RNA sequence: CCCGGCGAGGGGAGUGAAAAAGAACCUGAAACCGUGUACGUACAAGCAGUGGGAGCACGCUUAGGCGUGUGACUGCGUACC
RNA sequence: UGUAACGGGGCUAAACCAUGCACCGAAGCUGCGGCAGCGACGCUUAUGCGUUGUUGGGUAGGGGAGCGUUCUGUAAGCCUG
């Protein structure tokens, strides 16, 4: 419901959403930079 | 009758029931305008003063066009860079025209 | 006042008849389907068809006079068409395209 | 600003011709250049031309003073694959006096499609050929 | 779930699409040069507020060195008489005067030929 | 062999101008009847230019 | 009932709030060409646009002085990922 | 391959060398309209006004913050033949 209720703000990020074009920053590899597996697959190397 | 006067940086010739550009008013359409700002006046012989603006001398203007234009869109973008920008612009007008050139 | 005749789904593309149907457009109320006696082709039968009915039958289907009537639009335009498969070797498809037209006639009292 | 519009009405045509007898080849184009061109008088001119009609009526008889006379040549490519033509003033001159006036006058109007509507107004007479004899040509001496 | 893009993607090819018509061929509607009759087109406008800056600047210059030549002066020396010889300048657009005015420009002309030593 | 998009409407009206080249004559009266006939051809009578060419 | 080959497919009267609601029947935009009409288009070399504009057509309006549509021609101009 | 080793003309000075004063010369300098940020000086603490000073093209990546879209709730409401 909320409606009449006052929210609250500053305590979530706003969040996991990835970057759409530079003007916002980040672009077209997302922040993990060209290629190689640590670009396509979690950190991309074994222990 | 036509005479010659000043506003800021720039000056103006202006005749008898003329209209003319002006920069922006800022009472808008509100209130009728006048210049004692006047530097040359001619009706007969073309006469020019060294002295500063004429002494008791008065324009007398009313506003006949004045607002906002319409809004454009202009942008920019550098080759094989991935971003576009973009600026929206409107630009103000004033138009006055003439009721009175007086000495 | 005015009168309508069409033939759909005809035996023919519009751009068989088409070339007919412009000439005959400017013409005199002396002339038009006078013009149109002797014909060429199966694309002017197509619009003397239509053409000998506009005419004449808007004296049961717009009123008793005919004797000062005169063409308004004279026009044909391409139908839909039927898709259709032709024997090659090692098929693979290979297909034409069976057309028709649409023909439209309007004639008025003024 | 905006005050002056060029059309019929507010440029009239009154056609004048400059007399080449004797005259100098590049005096006479520092002339004709100007005259094409309109500029000699109080004028507004735009990508037009403010022109009076001007042309040249005894060019068989123009001059060069000095040397270059019967020293130094004007090429022309034919339009005939890799064919050109080679000649010198006073052997030029006999043959195509006409071409003589072009070729001095053009460098001295400006480039491509403004060049060439000013262009299109000039023409070029040997023999004193009076080819516009309705239009009464005003004589110009330099 | 699926994006319909009416309103987003199909939205900013009709933002572009919008301001085609009116031209002697394709540009009028096919969108993959319509999008070059803005983006060019604005490339060009850009060209067109620079020239009618830069290069029009010049019709303050050399229509009036023409008239001060007409007195047997050139530009670059009546500027410098007519500095030492003080005021009647402070805009090189007031200067048509060289067309509407003559005899008063002579006299402005011939001023410079009494300060120029 | 190449052709970009569609032929211009303006060029291949242009080409169709000259393809039959259709003209009105208007016809000429038949030598035996109060009605127009076909150059060099035979009448709805079995007629032509003053003579009869076919039985009814 | 009119037209024609007792065609083909329309139309007149008529059913209906609707027949762009007719069995080929919800509402309906595009590519493609098509009917009318206004201005434009007749020698002139490259992303067909950007700016300027003679001429023409449309609608108001006249003490300090029209705008719109259309536009020969010309200054400027080698796309996109 | 054809104007073709100033792009080309003009030019026996209008070339070559250096000299003296002028002028032309960017999107910047500089003036103004507007905006965000940093900080002073004058007046005032809805919190603004006045003036002066100053920074603002940014890609791999690191931070800040809006507008739409859809569902769920509001919706026993609000718009609607």
């Amino acid at each position: 419901r909320l409606n009449t209720l006052s929210p609250a703000e500053g305590s979530k990020k706003a969040g996991k959403r990835l970057g759409r074009g530079i003007g916002s920053g980040l672009g077209k590899t997302g922040g993990r930079g060209h290629k190689g597996q640590k670009s396509r697959s979690g950190g991309g190397v074994r222990r | 009758m036509y005479a010659v006067f000043q506003s800021g940086g720039k000056q103006h010739r202006v005749s008898e029931g003329q209209t003319v550009r002006l920069e922006k008013l800022d009472i808008a359409t509100g209130e009728t305008v006048e210049f004692a700002e006047v530097l040359m006046i001619a009706n007969g012989e073309e006469v020019k003063i060294g002295v500063p603006f004429v002494d008791g001398g008065v324009i007398k203007a009313e506003v006949v066009a004045h607002g906002r234009g319409e809004k454009v869109k202009i942008v920019k973008f550098r080759r094989r860079k991935h971003y576009r920008k973009q600026q929206g612009h409107r630009q103000w007008f004033t138009d006055v025209k003439i009721t009175g050139i007086s000495a | 006042m005015e009168t309508i005749a069409k033939h759909r789904h005809a035996r023919s593309s519009a751009q068989k008849v088409r070339l007919v149907a412009d000439l005959i457009r400017g013409k005199k109320v002396s002339q038009a389907l006078d013009i149109l006696t002797y014909t060429n082709k199966k694309a002017a039968v197509l619009v003397k068809k239509v053409l000998e009915s506009a005419i004449a039958n808007a004296e049961h289907n717009d009123g008793a006079d005919i004797d000062d009537l005169k063409v308004t639009k004279i026009f044909v335009d391409e139908g839909p068409s039927m898709k259709r498969i032709m024997p090659r070797a090692k098929g693979r498809a290979d297909r034409i395209l069976k057309r028709t037209s649409h023909i439209t006639v309007v004639v008025s009292d003024r | 600003m905006k005050t002056f519009t060029a059309k019929p009405e507010t440029v009239k045509r009154d056609w004048y011709v400059v007399d080449a007898t004797g005259k100098t080849l590049g005096r006479l184009a520092t002339e004709l250049a100007r005259r094409l061109r309109g500029k000699h008088k109080a004028e507004y001119t735009p990508h037009v031309d403010t022109g009076d009609y001007i042309i040249v009526l005894n060019a068989d008889k123009v001059a060069v003073t000095g040397n270059k006379r019967t020293d130094k040549v004007y090429y022309h490519h034919t339009g005939h694959i890799g064919g050109i033509k080679q000649a010198t003033f006073e052997e030029m001159i006999a043959r195509r006096p006409e071409r003589v006036i072009e070729i001095a006058v053009k460098g001295m109007l400006p480039k491509g499609p403004l060049g060439r509507a000013m262009f299109r107004k000039l023409k070029v007479y040997a023999g004193n050929e009076h080819n516009h004899a309705a239009q009464q040509p005003q004589v110009l001496d330099i | 779930a699926r994006v319909k893009r009416g309103v987003i993607a199909r939205a900013r090819h009709k933002k572009i699409l919008k301001q085609a018509k009116g031209y002697y061929g394709a540009r009028s509607r096919v969108y993959r040069v319509a999008f070059q009759a803005v983006i060019k087109a604005g490339q060009y406008a850009y060209r067109d507020r620079r020239q009618r800056k830069r290069q029009f600047r010049q019709l303050w210059i050399a229509r009036i060195n023409a008239a001060a030549r007409q007195n047997g002066i050139s530009y670059s020396k009546f500027i410098n008489g007519l500095k030492k010889a003080s005021v009647e300048i402070d805009r090189k657009i007031l200067a048509d005067i060289a067309v509407f005015d003559k005899v008063a420009f002579t006299a402005l002309v011939e001023k410079a030929k009494a300060a120029l030593a | 062999a190449v052709q970009q998009n569609k032929p211009t409407r303006s060029k291949r009206g242009m080409r169709r101008s000259h393809d039959a080249l259709t003209a009105v004559t208007s016809l000429s009266v038949d030598k035996t009847s109060g009605e127009k006939h076909l150059r060099h051809h035979i009448t709805a009578d079995g007629y032509y230019r003053g003579r009869k060419v076919i039985a009814k």
